DNA sequence: ATCAATATCCACCTGCAGATACTACCAAAAGTGTATTTGGAAACTGCTCCATCAAAAGGCATGTTCAGCTGGATTCCAGCTGAACATGCCTTTTGATGGAGCAGTTTCCAAATACACTTTTGGTAGTATCTGCAGGTGGATATTGAT
DNA sequence: ATCAATATCCACCTGCAGATACTACCAAAAGTGTATTTGGAAACTGCTCCATCAAAAGGCATGTTCAGCTGGAATCCAGCTGAACATGCCTTTTGATGGAGCAGTTTCCAAATACACTTTTGGTAGTATCTGCAGGTGGATATTGAT
């Protein structure tokens, strides 16, 4: 059988995905997370269709940008593997941790 | 749970489009953890402008407002 | 030209926390900069949050909100009971 | 007659506050309650700090706040270490505070 | 109008109530709108510039949020200038670390 | 009755025209670049109100904006937005 | 009647100097190429501030760059200065 | 068969002691001449006040010992102790003032 | 180098969501004029504090020598993480429907603004007088490092 | 462990930069009372758009297998970088001055604010039309990866 070899799958993807703007985290399951999350600090809140879109948009573009300084992180190390340490070292760095 | 529903296929299209190509098993724990704080902080804000004008329903200005407070002006929901 | 500063208020909370400490006049310096940083942030957000609720009033209300959004959970929750205490207090004379 | 300072308790100065929220055009009306609000938060504020900062100043065994004491005040509690994460206090110093991986054997 | 006046298409008029309104300062100048306005205007003419460019070049006669993106994080300056702005479905530019290519 | 809500559109549509007759923009587009000149807009006013508080003056005047500008815009965006500014006062004035 | 010409002060900012701010922040080890990419470092951070507070001066028609010019600098650039006023 | 401390002793206890110091670390007169010329190559005929330079001295300070924690972060996450130009790099890139 | 298996790209089509067009109505925005009110520019000039210079001298930068131990290069391999698939679970669509609650009006009063006086008070000044603590000793104690 | 070379610690003491004290002055600040104006809380309510349900449709997340190749452990060693030393330079300190230029006090005019009245738009709606390009197909050919 046909079998690409490790890591030629992921950079196909890697190209794939640096040229779309689609949303990738599943909708619903993210208004899921938002809905619980907010319960917490106010209960019976309704949340405008636009309102949950633009979390979602801004949670994303951190998530890319923060994955791009882990890469860096884990390539400052010698590595091609991103690991928790990685994305610890970034959120320490930038003054979040 | 909800936050589990955050999937480890979604959380590697992320950080493919971050340009990630090879991933520990435990990033996907680490990143749900990332992704609930920075939720927790934003809709808290949120939820308090939500709050002060006495409404029922988070808009769109009450999350912009927020970003931009926490630093992360957003632009494209009426800022 | 007189220039203001918060110095003889922080001398008296000072003495009220710790009656036999001073503290240095480059101390101060630093204390009236800490107050009159924090005014500014609390009424900006104060400001902001006026006009995004189309009120051109900034009422005891809109430094509430400002506060619970400018502070750090007990910070906030301790600096607006002691912000409503002051009010309700003050309200209630003449 | 006396202080709208007095009348709510107050070691601040409400008339200054008030007329300091007007002078900054944050909008074009100032109601009475905000500056009484604005200066005890301030006052507050101002004797948290100042209670750590005395404390760390007895800690070194000196009688007379001096700015290092104002930051290890300062960045040895949590909240306030980040209600200020982006200020500088000079003469302030840094927190002793070495990586492990560097000590000896 | 005070826009053609002043040679704009952006409204003078306008920026100045919103000087006002905004309590930036008790009094606004008479040149200050004028000033703002096309500034404002310049910096919008830049971008459309460069996205009308980067929708071309995609071949494509409308302007979307990607072909902004492409034109700020293309650009040093506008990309120092929006360094903390996120534009909405924007996506980031084709990037990848050397290290990380085949052999 | 619904509450007239301004927008920078049809400004930001006409100068679209000049720089690129033949293309368009989408609504989504347009929201952003409404959002970038209010977000420019405050930031600019900002830097200018700060500017004339620390100068004990109550009036903004073209200066004020000159001056926000030269320290908001990076490098050459600055040098040609300074150009413009002034190109139009001049022309506003004279006339 | 006239000055000196200034020039290549950023060497003044020695190596031990370096050092012992590197201490400051809990440097152990450092690499000689340190002191070059710092030097570096410094002269951005510094004409960044310079350029603002000097821009401040020049719009309140001075010649004088003030401890507030500096503080304003440092204030618009995220780095707000407690300790000269303002 | 003089007395020689190791590699690395004498580099922690200057840690200790500068970390538990609040002078400042640069020469002043050194400082100052670097101020005036990068002053001087933006507007010529420019006057300081003292504290104008102490200000920015306190803050050029208080920025590069930041940075280095950063650095040695970055260090040691490369599993080495000594920091070197790419650790500051790194750090600066994260941060977001490089590229 | 050869050859099979997918992935990737370009040309040509179509349906349709999203962008145009015109007409219509109108509360609010702009502009034109006329008056009145002022910020802050132009002068003059008090006097603060910045640039400079001299001198003395000792803290600290320089430039070397020497060798400890760290970084960098190799070698290996255990095992984690990517690729490919069979499964079937639950996100996506949408269309319809209550109906919650956002947003537009109209009413009306507790509260804010605007002014005139009268009473305080915080900021400067000009002189005087304590004091906490930096900095230098001296001698006891805790570390570090060679054996 | 033993023991020596040094750094660290801490009680003691002294000089003085810096912190307190006092008395005066007073422009600016605050408090007090009234008079007049209104921002926006209330009470309704029209209808926009948010939450649910239904119900397939199948797109895409799971759970497994298998093994490629990556991360991390072990070793080895050249030479980079720290510790210590001898020198003597240039920064730090202390004073002394001249006068550049920051800043206070008036005088006074080009503008800005304030209102009135007229005209012009930018939005919001409805209704009808058009069009760039997402989503598919078909067929060509690049890119991978096994031999
Ligand atoms: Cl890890
Ligand atoms: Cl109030
Ligand atoms: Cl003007
Ligand atoms: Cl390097
Ligand atoms: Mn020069
Ligand atoms: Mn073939
Ligand atoms: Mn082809
Ligand atoms: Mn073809
Ligand atoms: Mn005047
Ligand atoms: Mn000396
Ligand atoms: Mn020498
Ligand atoms: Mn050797
Ligand atoms: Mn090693
Ligand atoms: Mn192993
Ligand atoms: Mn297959
Ligand atoms: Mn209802
Ligand atoms: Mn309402
Ligand atoms: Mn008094
Ligand atoms: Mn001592
Ligand atoms: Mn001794
Ligand atoms: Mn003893
Ligand atoms: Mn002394
Ligand atoms: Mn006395
Ligand atoms: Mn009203
Ligand atoms: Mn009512
Ligand atoms: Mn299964
Ligand atoms: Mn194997
Ligand atoms: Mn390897
Ligand atoms: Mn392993
Ligand atoms: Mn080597
Ligand atoms: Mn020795
Ligand atoms: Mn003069
Ligand atoms: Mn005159
Ligand atoms: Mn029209
Ligand atoms: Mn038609
Ligand atoms: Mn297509
Ligand atoms: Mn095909």
């Amino acid at each position: 059988p046909h079998r690409y070899r490790p890591g030629t799958v992921a950079l196909r993807e890697i190209r794939r995905y640096q040229k779309s703007t689609e949303l990738l985290i599943r909708k619903l399951p993210f208004q899921r997370l938002v809905r619980e999350i907010a319960q917490d600090f106010k209960t019976d809140l309704r949340f405008q269709s636009s309102a949950v879109m633009a979390l979602q948009e801004a949670s994303e573009a951190y998530l890319v940008a923060l994955f791009e300084d882990t890469n860096l992180a884990a390539i400052h190390a010698k590595r091609v593997t991103i690991m928790p340490k990685d994305i610890q070292l970034a959120r320490r760095i930038r003054g979040e941790r | 749970d909800n936050i589990q529903g955050i999937t480890k296929p979604a959380i590697r299209r992320l950080a493919r489009r971050g340009g990630v190509k090879r991933i520990s098993g435990l990033i996907y724990e680490e990143t749900r953890g990332v992704l609930k704080v920075f939720l927790e902080n934003v809709i808290r804000d949120a939820v308090t402008y939500t709050e002060h004008a006495k409404r029922k329903t988070v808009t769109a200005m009450d999350v912009v407002y927020a970003l931009k407070r926490q630093g992360r002006t957003l632009y494209g929901f009426g800022g | 030209t007189r220039k203001e500063s918060y110095a003889i208020y922080v001398y008296k909370v000072l003495k009220q926390v710790h009656p036999d400490t001073g503290i240095s006049s480059k101390a101060m310096s630093i204390m009236n900069s800490f107050v009159n940083d924090v005014f500014e942030r609390i009424a900006g957000e104060a400001s902001r949050l006026a006009h995004y609720n189309k009120r051109s009033t900034i009422t005891s209300r809109e430094i509430q909100t400002a506060v619970r959004l400018l502070l750090p959970g007990e910070l906030a929750k301790h600096a607006v009971s002691e912000g409503t205490k002051a009010v309700t207090k003050y309200t209630s004379a003449k | 007659a006396k202080t709208r300072s007095s009348r709510a308790g107050l070691q601040f100065p409400v008339g200054r506050v008030h007329r300091l929220l007007r002078k900054g055009c944050y909008a074009e009306r100032v109601g009475a309650g905000a500056p009484v609000y604005l200066a005890a938060v301030l006052e507050y504020l101002t004797a948290e700090i100042l209670e750590l900062a005395g404390n760390a100043a007895r800690d070194n065994k000196k009688t007379r706040i001096i700015p290092r004491h104002l930051q290890l005040a300062v960045r040895n509690d949590e909240e306030l270490n980040k209600l200020l994460g982006r200020v500088t206090i000079a003469q302030g110093g840094v927190l002793p505070n070495i990586q492990s991986v560097l000590l000896p054997k």
